């Protein structure tokens, strides 16, 4: 059961959610990275906060 | 030859301007040219008078005046034809006289703001978007008014409703489980309607008591009389109906808004639903929609009639005002003008939002003019609109009709509030009101069927977005040339006799007449009649009308014809039918295909490239003749002079035949000897055989123009270039492309040659170490430059004809960012007829060229003349498309009778008349015979004997004579060009007007083996000079499975598609002439696994021993 | 998407024999390029691969014997024709192709049955059974000339249809 | 007279009575002749063939 | 179909039918619950452990079940197929918890996978059939007397 | 060299999870724009997912296939087909546990 | 068309069985040049190219023919996994 | 020998409805609502139609081209289900051993209140062709080994036999009664139907049946009509 909870978030191989240059100086990607991003951001932020013995709120 | 017209219906008036719609809708929406900004805002200027006066006045800061004054525009930056060249959008900037004042009566008026320019409509009616000929489809909708739809759910009663049309306007609906609930639904929230009744200033008494009279059932109303005593109370309370929670301060917040603001009004000042509502609700209203000014409170002459009417309806027989939605009298059509204006408003309102966000940090008077301005928002809106509009689509100029008919179409697709792809079966239906308004028959075949239609030739739409149809007034048997356009509703009011009604002078010629009462198929003695159809034609779409003997083929197959005519392509040897309905001539004019004389004079000069003429007065107007030019669909579009020097000519006179115009008549094809009969199954199923002769006569030969492009990108890895100097091996491969980068015009190119030479740097300009060595062994100059030149895609090419080069062209080039310069090459090719092309007659009879026969074996008549095409007869019975038959029959007479005919639709020819002409012709065909010392072919006898056994001929008659009898049945005797022996049985032969159909590059002949691969899915991807792979789907999987070809299906999807390593290994294997390796896992799946894993989901491949298995064979196993 | 696939419009081949089907050389060519290539090499005409490879890159430089070989390869082999919608297995069938002129596919009249499709414009898809094994299944249980009865009713699917009957009837 | 069914039935039997492959031969045979004849058959379609019976 | 003049042998249908009957419900556990509606055949080991196989003499009363094609298949033993259709999540989620194993008895699965089809040529029954020439039937002798060293 | 006959589907042991990750993403950084470089410890840090150029490290200290699979003592990136980049998986370590929705919004909400 | 096809079926219990069979013969019959066959020159798949008759290379053709002549034997389980290749690689070196 | 006649008759092309329209009366056309019209379409196609005539007809013309679109566009919809539902089922065994079977009738009761009535051959054939006999069968002086496959003729015979009021039901091995594990044994299936012989093992029947059903679908009256 414990398994249904998370603390170890998997990540797709790069070439499956690639980042490629396209037109005259621009590129494209998958939303994931983005999703992925924001996520990471949050978690790492979090760390500090705890590391900051901050208001549990 | 001589043209012979038929039928005798006296068309009181000729047809109306066609593109007329597009042209005026727009014309009546700009008010540019002759409009002095005088007395009208009907469209854009109204769009103005609404986005104005925009204020931001706190009586404290006092005056913060900013109103409209005058709109303006007029310098098309560049010329149409030029716009197309540089992918521009023909249009003109738009200035505007405004006015900003100050509490200090500071009236500073910066009378200028041309930030935004808008597209213009061609002389023909289309538009030029980024060089692309674009078209706008006028779409229909549910006219703004009041209606009473039988409540679906409960088969007991019905729901009434209202519809003003702003983008943010009201949408009323009523219903009731009445005991108390006067179910008044608003957005998604309803309640008792009574509460509103008092806010009006009327209580249960003045209302429910005096009205709820005949409506004794007004109990479904009167439930809270106390709430009905002081307007103010119910007044406030109602706000409740809205979220979240605010104080009773805004005594008239959402009120004044639903009074005299853009919301309530359907149209401006009633016009829309006033006539509706009013004529269906007693009398007029309060001003325009609901408004009440110099009193404070609000008078509603709205719900007033409404409610009581639902009553007058939820009653016995007080008007029985049900509402047939599909009824045209209840559906409006939005046209370009209108259609665009609204879009003009959005980005417009989107600017005011902007301007209001400026009063905030706006200085005392450091704001006056356009420091408060920005087009971009509005600029985008409209721009975005056209360019990316669902109803904005490339001009279909396959030919003219094509282009023209395209304009005449009507969409039901578009507005996410006025259009829905939810298949409205009965909406796709052909409603009675369609008569003389929508082409009952013309509609795209396909899931878009019944959603896209053409306009009934004579039908016309008034500024109110309503169609109307021609009708002549009748007077007790007397027919008046006094016509009367009319709408759907008004129509139901009368009794309409069919045009074709026998007559005399004007007196009707019948004791009983054929008519329809509001779509009522009835018989009636003359006196009873009120109006008659002007001409059959008024019913159908234009091209639909182009069909001869329409009244003989089933509408369905007929549908095909129309559609097909639009897909007809311009032959070099253009030809109009040996028989026409009558429009052909009128068409070319409106289509704007050929050139006519705007006055009389002498033919001055007329070289192939241009014509000039002197007018009576003495004016020399040289007319630049658009020469060979590409069609949106690439077809050729050229006009050809038909007049000569010194030749005098009057107004309306032609000068140069458009692409598909002959003598000024539409020539969507060629007339030819078809002989209907089976020919060794080469015409098996729709299949059509052809006399090789035709080709020799370059009959079916067209000229397609194809354009290619290439880009000069200032790459990060260093810019690439267009040079004749490339890392290429050979030279013979440069023979023609020697013009310092470009290929010399007029060159016979073939798939694989270089239209243009280009070079850049690959692998991030890093030469392989492997390659390194090799290269050195023969002069290792690792030119970091990769040849990336433009080649002729496979399939076919043709010969160069023109080359245009844009180098950030200072003259007006707007190269895409990253692009240094571009290039364009145009290649032509006389696509001639060959096995495969598809042909069609105006009679939905379509089919492909199955085989080309040698004129020899080709079936011919005794006079050794071979026909040109053989038509299997089977494709008729199951088609009931006789029309063509007759067309041929007559097609045969005029053949010898060296003439052409004009048979009207639901009029024209009649078996006798035809049966007649043949007789004449029989003379030519036969008659001469003896005058040449010639009798009857022995074989001819052979047949005849048989012929009469088929009761074709009346026995005992003179052999010779019998023939005639036969001839009259349109059949003649045919000899097999192969065996010589005649054909056991007469054969109906004769002329038929046929068309060659357009070839979609998508319909091109594709064939892949291996090439590009979607960077992700890792599945066959098609390049430019490289084909794509076939979409192998479940349906095909299923089929395969059924058989049991395990391997195939496997390799099919693995090797042949998603299994990487495989294919290569595969290739190689094959190459070395070896067998094939086995299939691993398809990326698709692997990928899948990952996705799962990415979703925190272990997926485990296991064996019997239930032991995990790595599908990645390593690159998965870590540490 | 398949690799050795192709598509074109169809035409009727009264000459064709049940198990045959006309195929635009040009088109054929690509589909077998590799095999072909090999043969080439296998014959003086082609020293090595890249040779033939480039040697064909351009139609203009497409010699004669080329075709003469191409055929050779083909001998025995068959392919698959699809005309969507593929509703019943016979929506696919195999035939030993015969090289043809023009850019169009010559379909055998009898099969037009299952391949419910007429020559009013219908196009078809072609596929090449690669591995020896694929070819096998194909040439065996998928040859048009091996499925005459209907798997549903059991009746002669491939049978006289229109023009034929009439004649006979006559 | 030979027609759809008659033929059909005939075919089935063929397929049965004798192997499938030979049957094919038959088909083609049929195909062949069926065609050749139709062409020569002198069977067109004139509006006159739309024979309208009098009982109408 | 017949009413539309469509000639179709019964079989085909009958086939599709058996599947609706494919699953059945329970009333007598033995070791399972009641909602359990399962693929009928599991009974010759399970329902045959009656008084003979396991000899445990623990009966298994059940109930005949009739479900629509949608249903039936959708409830397959093979989780893949089941997921290959609408409501992919649920399917999985369940199969996950149960850590279901998908055998490759059916096609779709075996296919979507990348493995050789279960039937036709993919039917084991024949898959393996061996073949060598008579010229090789003389070859056996080698390793057949590759023991007679004088 | 052999074949399979059974597919499995079980939840993922954070262990198992970690048993896959060829590293852990700690940095959001996508790619450096000035040179388009898989940001270190970022989402494309090929140190985690692998060479972008088959058989070749980052700093390039290693190239030829003649270095079968020897990690870089410098750029810390392995040497092999860059192809593995579309197959290798990395992870993130959650400061706090987070629930997998498919066991919540799916009803019965398994867990609850 | 396809000769003996019917008869070909009449020589197996299962339709598909036959296929498999043939296939495999082809493969091997390929992997070892062609000396493997069970028939003389008189009877051999041919072709008319370059004005003449030269052995046909389409294995199936060959495979199919041989079977007809009972000069060959299949079966569910005939022999050990490698003795074939083995003994078989000796008799006809192919290569 | 008139063309048309010849055609339709030979079945080479065209049926009655089609002709009736061409040669004489197009007949009645019906309204969008669906209610048939009161006045008919007298004209034959040869005669030529009235503007009015022509118009009125069209409605069905729409619904016609309409209705079709829904299946022609796609109808696999059906098959799809079936597929998803019967793919796994395959010819796996030779004999499953099922002692039980099913018995196919040759008569129908309630056409009138329970009176009996023989079935039409087609139907019957559709039900017994290439079937495998469950139990032996003594008839018309001839017995039918139980386990014997039903050739076409055989059936007729029987058909003939029941006419001699000599039989009613028919013992035949079926799928329903087949005892195979998610597949079927060679016996409970019978003939192949693409070939008139006993089906060979490893046949993709599930899929086959599904298709056999789906395909036709595209040509069945969609919405109820009367
Ligand atoms: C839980 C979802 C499983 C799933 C559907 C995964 C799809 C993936 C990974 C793809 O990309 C696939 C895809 O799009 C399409 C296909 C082929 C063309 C069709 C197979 C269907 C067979 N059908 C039957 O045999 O029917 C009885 O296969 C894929 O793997
Ligand atoms: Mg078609
Ligand atoms: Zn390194
Ligand atoms: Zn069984």
């Amino acid at each position: 059961p414990e398994w249904m909870i998370l603390e170890a978030v998997p990540v797709l191989p790069p070439d499956l959610r690639p980042m490629v240059q396209v037109d005259g100086g621009r590129f494209a990607t998958s939303d994931l990275n983005d999703l992925y991003r924001r996520l990471i951001n949050r978690n790492n932020r979090l760390k500090k906060l705890l590391a900051q013995g901050a208001p549990e709120i | 030859m001589e043209i012979k017209r038929f039928g005798r219906i006296r068309e009181v008036i000729p047809l109306p301007p066609l593109t007329e719609i597009q042209v005026e809708s727009y014309r009546r929406a700009l008010q540019a040219d002759v409009p002095p900004e005088k007395r009208e805002n009907v469209g854009i200027q109204a769009a103005f008078r609404e986005t104005f006066p925009i204020e931001e006045e706190d009586k404290g800061k006092g005056g913060l005046v900013l109103d409209f004054l005058e709109y303006r525009l007029g310098e098309p930056p560049f010329p149409q034809d030029e716009c197309r060249e540089k992918d521009l959008t023909y249009q003109a900037p738009l200035y505007a006289r405004l006015q900003l004042i100050h509490k200090d009566t500071g009236l500073i008026k910066e009378d200028e703001v041309f930030l935004g320019h808008i597209p213009l409509m061609t002389e023909d009616g289309s538009f030029i978007i980024n060089g692309a000929d674009r078209v706008i489809v006028s779409q229909i909708h549910r006219s703004p008014g009041v209606y009473f739809t039988p409540d679906p759910a409960r088969p007991g009663r019905y729901i009434a409703s209202i519809i003003p049309l702003p983008k943010r306007g009201p949408w009323i609906d009523l219903e009731v489980e009445p005991n108390g609930v006067v179910s008044m639904k608003v957005n998604k929230r309803k309640f008792p309607l009574v509460l509103l009744l008092r806010v009006l200033g009327y209580d249960q008494e003045t209302l429910a008591r005096e009205l709820g009279a005949y409506g004794e059932l007004v109990q479904g109303l009167m439930d809270e009389s106390v709430f009905a005593m002081r307007p103010e109370e119910a007044l406030i309370r109602l706000f409740t109906l809205l979220r979240p929670g605010d104080p009773p301060k805004r005594d008239k917040a959402v009120a004044y808004v639903y009074g005299l603001i853009a919301d309530p009004r359907r149209y401006d000042l009633g016009e829309a639903g006033r006539y509706k509502a009013e004529e269906k609700l007693g009398i007029r209203l309060s001003g325009r929609t609901l408004a009440r000014f110099e009193d404070g409170e609000f008078k509603d002459e709205v719900f007033l009639p409404t409610l009581r009417y639902l009553f007058a309806l939820t009653a016995g027989v007080p008007g029985h005002e049900v509402d047939d939605i599909d009824h045209l009298g209840n559906r409006r059509i939005r046209t370009v003008g209108e259609l665009m204006t609204d879009q003009f408003r959005v980005g417009l309102a989107r600017l005011a939002r902007g301007v209001r966000e400026r009063m905030l940090m706006g200085s005392e008077d450091s704001l006056t003019p356009a420091k408060l301005v920005n087009s971009r928002p509005l600029e985008a809106a409209i721009r975005e609109f056209f360019s990316r509009s669902q109803l904005s689509q490339f001009k279909d100029e396959t030919n003219p009709l094509s282009s023209l008919r395209h304009k005449r179409r009507i969409s039901a697709l578009g507005p996410g509030g006025l259009t829905r792809e939810r298949a409205g079966f009965d909406v796709r239906d052909v409603h009675r009101t369609h008569y003389g308004r929508i082409c009952p028959v013309e509609t795209p075949e396909g899931a878009n069927i019944g959603l896209i239609t053409s306009l009934a030739a004579y039908a016309r739409v008034d500024e109110l977005g309503f169609i109307r149809t021609p009708y002549r007034r009748v007077v007790g048997g007397v027919v008046t040339d006094e016509v009367v356009y009319m709408t759907a509703t008004e129509e139901d009011r009368y009794t309409i006799a069919q045009a074709n009604t026998p007559l005399e002078g004007n007196r009707i010629a019948a004791e009983r007449v054929v008519a329809r009462r509001k779509g009522e198929p009835v018989i009636v003695s003359p006196e009873e009649v009120e109006f008659m159809d002007v001409s059959p034609k008024q019913v159908f779409s234009v091209n639909t009308n182009l069909i001869p003997f329409l009244e003989h083929d089933d509408a369905n197959r007929a549908l095909m014809g129309s559609n097909m005519q639009t897909q007809a392509v311009p032959l070099i040897r253009a030809q109009a039918p040996v028989v026409m309905t009558g429009l052909e001539e009128r068409v070319v004019r409106d289509s704007l295909a050929a050139l006519y004389a705007e006055e009389d004079g002498e033919v001055a000069k007329v070289d192939g490239n241009r014509i000039v003429v002197r007018y009576e007065d003495g004016r020399l107007v040289e007319y630049p003749l658009r020469r060979f030019y590409r069609s949106n669909q690439g077809t050729a579009l050229d006009q050809r002079p038909r007049v000569v020097v010194g030749q005098r000519v009057r107004k309306g006179d032609l000068l140069a035949d458009g692409p598909a115009s002959e003598n000024g008549f539409l020539a969507l094809g060629q007339n030819v000897l078809v002989a209907i009969m089976p020919f060794d199954g080469y015409n098996f199923e729709d299949a059509i055989v052809i006399s090789e002769e035709l080709l020799k006569r370059d009959f079916y030969t067209s000229i397609h123009i194809e354009r290619y492009e290439i880009e000069a990108r200032d790459t990060k890895l260093g810019p690439e270039r267009i040079t004749r100097d490339i890392p290429h091996l050979s030279e013979a491969a440069l023979r023609d492309l020697d013009e310092e980068g470009v290929v010399r015009i007029g060159a016979e190119v073939k798939p694989g040659d270089i239209l243009v030479g280009r070079t850049s740097f690959k692998g991030e300009s890093e030469p392989t170490p492997e390659e390194r060595l090799l290269r050195s062994i023969f002069g290792e100059k690792a030119r970091d430059v990769k040849d990336t030149s433009l080649r002729v895609p496979p399939g076919e090419g043709g010969i160069v004809v023109r080359t245009v080069r844009l180098r950030r062209g200072d003259p007006g080039v707007e190269l895409k960012p990253g692009v240094r310069e571009v290039v364009r090459v145009y290649v032509a090719q006389k696509r001639k007829l060959q096995v495969g092309d598809k042909l069609a007659n105006r009679h939905g009879n379509k089919g492909v060229v199955a085989k080309i026969l040698p004129v020899e074996d080709m079936p011919h008549l005794p006079d050794g003349t071979p026909v040109d095409v053989i038509l299997n007869p089977l494709g008729v019975p199951s088609r009931m498309n006789l029309g063509q038959i007759l067309e041929t029959h007559l097609g045969l007479a005029g053949y010898f009778l060296g003439q052409r005919y004009i048979s009207p639709i639901f009029d024209g020819a009649k078996e006798p008349e035809i049966k007649e002409l043949l007789a004449q012709a029989f003379e030519v065909y036969f008659g001469k015979r003896k005058g040449e010392g010639f009798g009857v072919d022995k074989r001819e006898v052979e047949v005849l004997r048989r012929a009469e056994k088929l009761g074709l001929v009346t026995p005992g008659k003179t052999p010779e004579e019998q023939l005639k009898e036969l001839f009259l049945q349109g059949k003649v005797v045919l000899y097999d060009g192969r065996t010589g022996e005649p054909i056991e049985g007469p054969i109906v032969v004769g002329q038929m007007f046929i068309m060659k159909l357009y070839h979609m590059v998508e319909d091109k002949m594709h064939a892949r083996s291996t090439g590009p691969y979607s960077l992700i899915t890792q599945q066959p991807l098609g390049g430019k000079a490289q084909f794509g792979g076939q979409r192998f789907g479940e349906m095909e999987v299923w089929a395969l499975e059924a058989y049991g070809a395990a391997h195939t299906l496997q390799e099919m999807l693995t090797l042949k598609s998603d299994d990487i390593e495989g294919r290569n290994a595969a290739y190689e294997a094959i190459i070395k002439g070896e067998d094939v390796p086995e299939p691993s896992v398809p990326e698709s799946f692997r990928v899948l696994v990952k996705e799962l894993q990415a979703l925190a989901l272990d997926v485990q491949t296991l064996d019997e021993k239930d032991n995990p298995v790595d599908i990645f064979e390593g690159l998965a196993s870590k540490r | 998407r398949v690799d050795y696939s192709g598509r074109s419009v169809i035409v009727v081949g009264p000459q064709l024999k049940l198990h045959q089907c006309g195929l635009p050389k040009r088109m054929a060519l690509e589909l077998f390029k590799p095999f072909l290539l090999k043969k080439m090499e296998e014959k003086g005409i082609a020293p090595n691969v890249k040779a033939a490879r480039r040697m064909l890159e351009r139609q203009r430089d497409i010699k004669d014997e080329v075709w003469d070989a191409l055929e050779e390869v083909i001998h025995g082999k068959v392919v698959l024709l699809n005309r969507a919608p593929t509703l019943h297995r016979l929506g696919i069938q195999a035939f030993q192709p015969v090289l043809v002129e023009g850019q169009s596919i010559q379909l055998h009249p009898l099969v037009c049955e299952a391949f419910n499709a007429d020559f009013d414009g219908d196009q078809m898809a072609v596929h090449v059974p690669l591995s020896s094994f694929a070819q096998a299944e194909a040439r065996i249980q998928m040859l048009s000339a091996h499925n005459l009865l209907s798997p549903a009713s059991g009746e002669p699917l491939a049978k006289p249809s229109r023009d034929i009957i009439l004649g006979l009837y006559y | 007279p030979q027609e759809k069914n008659s033929l059909k039935d005939l075919v089935y039997q063929a397929f049965l009575r004798l192997g499938m492959e030979k049957t094919a031969r038959l088909l083609d045979a049929l195909k062949y002749y069926g065609f050749t004849f139709s062409t020569t058959s002198g069977i067109t379609i004139g509006i006159d063939d739309a024979v309208i019976p009098e009982e109408k | 179909y017949r009413a539309q003049g469509v000639k179709l042998h019964d079989k085909h249908i009958e086939i599709v039918v058996r599947q609706m009957m494919k699953y059945v419900e329970v009333t007598d556990p033995g070791d399972s619950r009641l909602l359990e509606g399962q693929v009928l055949e599991k009974w010759d080991v399970e329902a045959l452990n009656e008084r003979l196989i396991a000899e445990g003499k623990t009966p298994v009363a059940w109930k005949p079940l009739l479900m629509g094609v949608t249903k039936s298949a959708l409830s397959t033993k093979s989780w893949l197929s089941a997921a290959s259709f609408q409501n992919t999540t649920h399917v999985l989620t369940e199969a996950a918890i149960a850590g279901k194993k998908d055998e490759l008895i059916g096609l779709k699965e075996n296919v979507i996978l990348g493995r050789l089809i279960p039937a036709g040529t993919g039917s084991d029954f024949v898959r393996f059939t061996q073949v060598v020439d008579q010229k090789t039937l003389k070859a056996i002798e080698e390793a057949r007397k590759e023991a007679v060293e004088a | 060299k052999k074949e399979v006959r059974k597919v499995r589907i079980a939840l993922a042991s954070p262990e198992k999870i970690r048993s896959w990750s060829y590293g852990e993403v700690e940095k959001p950084e996508t790619i450096n724009y000035r040179t388009l470089k898989p940001e270190r410890d970022g989402l494309f840090d090929e140190r985690i997912f692998g060479p972008i150029k088959d058989y070749e490290c980052a700093c390039g200290k290693y190239k030829r296939q003649r270095f079968e699979g020897k990690v870089c003592e410098r750029c810390g990136v392995e040497v092999t087909k860059s192809i593995v980049r579309r197959y290798r998986m990395g992870h993130i370590e959650l400061a706090t546990p987070a629930a997998h929705i498919w066991f919540v919004k799916d009803v019965p909400s398994k867990i609850g | 068309a396809e000769p003996g096809i019917d008869k070909l079926f009449g020589m197996v219990d299962s339709k598909y069985r036959l296929t498999v069979v043939v296939a495999k013969r082809a493969q091997q019959l390929l992997r070892h040049g062609f000396k493997n066959t069970v028939l003389e020159p008189e009877e051999r798949p041919k072709m008319q190219t370059l004005e003449g008759l030269f052995d046909d290379p389409n294995a199936e053709t060959w495979a199919m023919k041989e079977l007809l002549t009972g000069r060959l034997v299949f079966g569910e389980n005939l022999v050990p996994e490698d003795r074939l290749q083995k003994e078989m690689e000796r008799i006809y070196p192919g290569e | 020998f008139n063309p048309l006649y010849v055609m339709a008759q030979s079945g080479a092309r065209g049926n009655p409805q089609q002709i009736r329209q061409l040669c004489g009366l197009r007949g009645l056309m019906q309204k969008p609502s669906g209610e048939t019209f009161e006045v008919p379409v007298r004209s034959s196609f040869r005669e030529g139609l009235t503007v009015l005539e022509y118009f009125i007809s069209s409605h069905g013309a729409r619904k016609g081209g309409a209705d079709t679109a829904l299946r022609t566009a796609d109808s696999g919809y059906l098959t799809r289900k079936l597929v998803d539902v019967t793919h796994e089922i395959v010819v796996r065994e030779a004999d499953c051993g099922t002692t039980n079977y099913i018995s196919v009738p040759l008569f129908q009761p309630d056409e009138v209140t329970r009176s009996l009535r023989l079935r039409k051959r087609a139907d019957i054939e559709a039900g017994l062709y290439g079937r495998v006999l469950a139990r032996e069968v003594e008839v018309l002086g001839v017995r039918l080994e139980e386990g014997r496959y039903l050739s076409m003729d055989d059936v007729h015979l029987l058909i003939k036999a029941a006419e001699a009021g000599e039989i009613q039901e028919v013992p035949v091995r079926s799928p329903l009664t087949c005892q195979t594990r998610y597949g079927v044994c060679q016996k409970c299936y019978g003939y192949d139907l693409s070939m008139a012989r006993p089906v060979s093992i490893g046949e993709a029947v599930g899929i086959v049946a599904a298709q056999s059903i789906g395909e036709p679908g595209t040509q069945l009256t969609m919405r109820t009509f009367h």
